[PDB]
RNA sequence: ACCUGCCGCUACCAUCCGUUGGAUAAUGGCUGAACGCCUCUAAGUCAGAAUCCAUUCUAGAAAC
RNA sequence: GUUUCAGGUGGGGAGUUUGGCUGGGGCGGCACAUUUGUUAAAAGAUAACGCAAGUGUCCAAAGGCAGGCUCAGUGAGAACAGAAAUCUCACGUAGAGUAAAAGGGCAAAAGCCUGCUUGAUUCUGAUUUUCAGUACUAAUCGGAACUGGGAAACCAGGGCCUAUCGAUCCUUUAUGUGCUUAAAUCUUAACCCUAGAGGUGUCAGAAAAGUUACCACAGGGAUAACUGGCUUGUGGCAGCCAAGCGCUCAUAGCGACGCUGCUUUUUGAUCCUUCGAUGUCGGCUCUUCUUAUCAUUGUGAAGCAGAAUUCACAAAGUGUUGGAUUGUUCACCCACUAACAAGGAACGUGAGCUGGGUUUAGACCGUCGUGAGACAGGUUAGUUUUACCCUACUGUUGUCAAUUGUU
RNA sequence: CGCUAGCAGUGGAUGGUCGAUGCCCAAUCGUUAAAAGAAGUGAUAAUACUUUUAACAAUCCAACUGUUUAAUUAAAACAAAGCAUUGCGAUAAGCUUAAAAGCUUUUGACGCAAUGUGAUUUCUGCCCAGUGCUCUGAAUGUCAAAGUGAAGAGAUUCAACCUAGCACGGGUAAACGGCGGGAGUAACUAUGACUCUCUUAAGGUAGCCAAAUGCCUCGUCAUCUAAUUAGUGACGCGCAUGAAUGGAUCAAUGAGAUUCCCACUGUCCCUAACUACUAUACAGCGAAACCACUGCAAGGGGAACGGGCCUUGCAAAAACAGCGGGGAAAGAAGACCCUGUUGAGCUUGACUCUAGUCUGAUAUU
RNA sequence: AUUAGCAGUUUCGGGGGCGUAAUGCUCUCAGCUGAUUCUCAAACUCUGAACAUUUUUGGUAAGCAGAACUGGCGAUGUGGGUUGAACCAAAUAUUGGGAUAAGACGUCUAACAUUCACUAAUAGAUACCACAAAAGGUGUUAGUUCAUUAAGACAGCAG
């Protein structure tokens, strides 16, 4: 929350809240997106993934998150373009922060400012993550490592504390690695989704199958 | 006793208080002084941002906080966030000098621009412009009044401006058409008392006459004819910025 | 009471008197490596503050 | 008129009360008796003025019982039928409904529909829950009467379950016509006896309005007003990131969204210290220190040609002003200056001053109060005590009250 | 303190040493538990005792004179003349008094009693809804006792009749008091006469104003000053002015409040000198409050600001006269604030009562 | 609760390109459906865990406030942490000797040697504990991966 430093919350601490019938009022997150560059395009073209992660466990606040993807947005163009990005930052903000406000005072004091009634009223959304818990990511082109790499690294002092950048060994947005990517297509079970992959296996949820083959292929 | 071990002491707010009395009963908010006339300026900065506190008062200036009935009882509602909003919106608001002098220089502003529409016509392409009235307002010297509307404060003014000397502002025709019997009459009456053109008597074409005004004094030629005949077949009113067809006067 | 008033005290309501050597910081250089070049630096060294410490002045130790 | 009773009037006077919880006390709230989920850390027990909610009721049906049925929703159809009325059919483990909160429970039902019904009855014994193994509430479990429902099996102590509620006293009802009313006795009246009702929400239960700055007592640092302490949201200062400005050119000078610190010179939060009494605010006086350096000394950058300005290092050595107005630091102007930088020292500095504010009484207004009175509102007048003790400082003698030579 | 090119720093490695009221062993005393008795008491004759074993220039205000809070308020407070209202024609009004009785009354409206305002000058607008008062009101809803009628065997019950006051209806504002809120409204007018409407009866007239009354506020303008949160004069939807709660004015008056100017210059920057007197030295003469102990500091931690504790800096008899930094100096069981089921003084449309008073009734009759 | 595209639709929505225009196709974009994707939802949960430390609610926090389990402190000290109510060891009749605990072993202050590194800093020096962060260093140490190199490298100087 711009109001308060941070300081204040970049440590996680204190059963999670959320947006409910509960907690209704909120103001609304500051990152409202998780779209940066192509998002319509193919599984079997951006080979890289990159990946930035919380090196520290901690909240991540929301307009945090929103400054650093436009450093990979910005940076975006400058080098590549739209036709590198495939951002779904991997990491949103449900959890908020309260703020019992005694800023009331600024001369003297009502004692509602006191700790009766502490309990603070919803104002700041924010996020919260492990270590692992990854943070943004770049599925890419494999022209593009240290011209993404740079976002990511820009990114990252936009985050409180330490923050490690790295890629993957994989196609991004998949489980399966570079090495059992080529498989798929060689062994006729890849299934393209425009994005994903479905990777086609057979299986028995039925009475006499056939079809789990003959389905998607 | 008080002298000896501490003398004790006060202590004065800095913060804005937006009051309304409602039912005979004031109620009071904690806001800023310079941002509670943004609000209302269609800056909507969260209404959180304007609030300094959640809470109603019946003196925010001690700090008596008010009460659920009264609340209820006054507003139909004793839910408070709706209740401050309310308040914002409605009640007397406490500012600042700056805060006071900026609505002073609109109203200066105002007042000027309210003397150009409609300015001196040797042609029609000369003077309409607000600058030098400004210029000649500020030069005489006079209370600008923010209970005072800006219209009737340059009404008063321009007489005083009259005599510095400076030749301000233009007539306009509003244009009438009286009957054949009580026309005569009215032209009998209104030819020597004001300005009265385009008069053109007939028995069966009726009376056309151009009552001579700017806008802002329609009610003094009006009257008149309202004692003598009452009002007439049409009754035409033009813009108080221009006499539709450009105006030549003064 | 008032005027004048030495001696005496006293006034930017007057007069006179308020120094020179080293050591450096920052910093600017040298020679010169580590790192065949390079680079005020690492070894080393130069210049260098109203700074420091002496000289000056005060006082003079259960010190001579 | 007096008398004596009666009713009224009666702060003129009397006597009394004016709850409690509380991140001081008020103002506010009820966390004061209670229910739901979470708080609650896989028995249980568990707090906060912790969170999202509920209660003071309602229902001859929304009870009891049997049977019969299936609901939300969707799909495809059908004069009238409007997308959406009603009427079909498929699919529909419940997404519907079940008086109300939320949790649970639940489908040949606990839902809906019908019938019949008044177990929403009476006596009794045990127990549960919180527990103070006490009371109450609410509930459970059986036993005996009286019934009810269904062929029966069975079920029925009201509501599917968890909330929906109240001592002695007194009065009043119900009941066996019981028991007494103490010399016998009769009719009444009266008391008992047994179970209910009237109610106390401060909910294990006083008949209860203010103010006091005309006030007072006992205690409290359990607890406020100054400091100091921790804390640093707020204030102040500093870094890192570089989108952009700076014509052009990210970093000469700035610097977004964003991120990390330090500070205690802002104000809050807190209530450890003090109510066997640290004299509260400013101004004067006077020193000291800090540097986050305004000037000057020396340096380096600049969009530094010169001029002037801006940025930075070392450095706190020396400077750091005169006035109007303000109780005032703060504020804002005039004038000088090389410059008129920010701070600290018990918000430096009351047995150093002054008392201009703040601080009692008297008193004027305005708003508020039926009024006594109230005001972080304005106005005005209001006794500032003591060093002749120790230390610290300043100067002044004197001494190793001989270290083992005098002088 | 000091340390540094192995360090006495950091991170290790291999041994080794110091070291608790802990542990081991030993001793001594108690306690406990168990047992024993001629207690090293082998001539005693002890068991309530011993032993063993084990464990522990201007403005404001007030008219003026006057008065007042003796030891903090002398004023703008009080008073006052004037102005106004109220009650009362005597077995009055007001009052005191338990009672008896008495005063004002050596009084009689030209007065006495009780208010309120506060000289003059000029003005005192609207409101009777409230609350109080006032009633000779319509007369009746309520309405106690005694009294009366009925029932009951009576105790008793139940009924009618019904005064005062209450309720109801009028009077009353120089009585307490108020003098709106939302729509439009004298070109939008400044303002609100007005029209609708609600509240409660009305909705601020004359005037006055950032006033001893204006939060915002250092309002806006003009002036006064080189500069003015000050002053004065203007402006006025006035947070919250306003007409005997008296409004506005004002000569004189003022140990009252404020501004400016002039006389003022040690109440002038900047201090100086001088005398008295005390102090200071002597001579006599001699005192208290206070006093846990005590008086050197830095830092640390510690009821978080130490004289004592700890670690450092250090340290030199006995004293004098000044000074006021420290002794969280002293004087006072803080009365500021909170608490206690502590009080008081006062208030009211708290609870409870009551003097007295108004009416009813019996008796007196 | 909520992110993404994909496909299958379009007599249901809208606007274009294709015969004038559409929903006829094909598009981006509405709606619905199907398979996949993002974050899982203190008051969700198919599954299901064994003053101080640990857990934990409020709170930016607090030497703040409020709970749980154990321990202490407080009604016990001593040694050790310089000092210190709570941390470490460890509990006290009164003593002697021996050996220990924590903690030390240059000196204060009882207690030492040997050995390997690292640091060159106005430093660095034992929990609680008397604070330090993001971010920089061609400081030195230690590593890890890929590239180059006698087809003659690297830097240098020369063409």
């Amino acid at each position: 929350m711009g109001r308060r430093p941070a300081r204040c919350y970049r440590y996680c601490k204190n059963k999670p809240y959320i947006k409910s019938r509960y907690c209704r009022g909120v103001p609304d997150a500051k990152i409202r997106i998780f779209d940066l560059g192509r998002k319509k395009a193919s599984t079997d073209e951006f080979p890289l993934c990159v990946h930035l992660i919380s090196l520290e466990k901690e909240q991540l606040s929301s307009e945090a998150i929103e400054a650093g993807r436009i450093s990979c947005n910005k940076y975006i163009s400058k080098t590549g373009g739209k036709d590198s990005f495939h951002m779904r930052v991997r990491v949103h903000p449900w959890h908020v922060l309260r703020i019992n406000k005694m800023l009331s005072c600024a001369g003297a004091d009502r004692l509602q400012t006191g700790m009766r009634g502490a309990f603070g009223k919803p104002m700041g959304t924010v996020a919260r993550v492990n270590i692992g818990q990854i943070i943004f990511s770049i599925r890419t082109r494999d022209n593009m490592l240290a011209n993404v790499v740079e976002a990511l690294r820009r990114s990252s002092y936009k985050f409180p504390g330490r923050q490690k950048i790295v890629v993957s060994k994989k196609w991004g947005f998949t489980a399966y690695n570079r090495e059992a990517y080529q498989k798929l297509k060689a062994d006729g079970r890849l299934m393209n989704d425009g994005a994903n992959v479905k990777v086609i296996t057979n299986h028995g949820t039925l009475a006499q199958y056939a079809k789990d083959i003959a389905a998607a292929n | 006793m008080s002298i000896f071990t501490p003398t004790n002491q006060i202590r004065l707010t800095n913060v804005a208080v937006v009051r309304m009395k409602r039912a005979g009963k004031r109620f009071e908010i904690a806001c800023y002084k310079n941002k509670v006339v943004g609000w209302r300026s269609g800056v909507e900065k969260d209404l959180d941002e304007v609030l300094q506190t959640h809470s109603v008062f019946v003196n925010v200036s001690k700090g008596q906080v008010a009460k659920k009935e009264d609340l209820i009882s006054a507003f139909g509602t004793d839910d408070q966030t709706e209740i401050c909003k309310q308040i914002l919106t409605k009640g007397e608001v406490q500012v600042s000098d700056k805060e006071r002098h900026t609505q002073l220089e609109q109203m200066f502003r105002d007042i000027a621009t309210i003397v150009a529409d409609k300015c001196v016509n040797p042609e029609t392409k000369r003077p309409y412009t607000v600058i030098l009235i400004e210029r000649a307002m500020k030069d005489i010297h006079y209370s600008v009044k923010t209970n005072k509307s800006t219209k009737q404060q340059a009404l008063e003014v321009i007489k005083q401006l009259k005599e510095k000397m400076k030749i301000e502002r233009a007539h306009m025709r509003l244009r009438f058409i009286l009957p054949v019997n009580e026309g005569k009459k009215l032209k009998e009456k209104l030819k020597p008392l004001i300005k009265v053109i385009e008069s053109e008597d007939y028995g069966q074409q009726l009376e056309i006459v151009c009552l001579i005004d700017p806008g802002c004094f329609r009610e003094i030629d009006e009257l008149i004819k309202k004692e003598t005949k009452g009002k007439g077949s049409l009754e035409v009113l033009n813009l108080k910025d221009v006499e539709e067809g450009d105006e030549k006067f003064e």
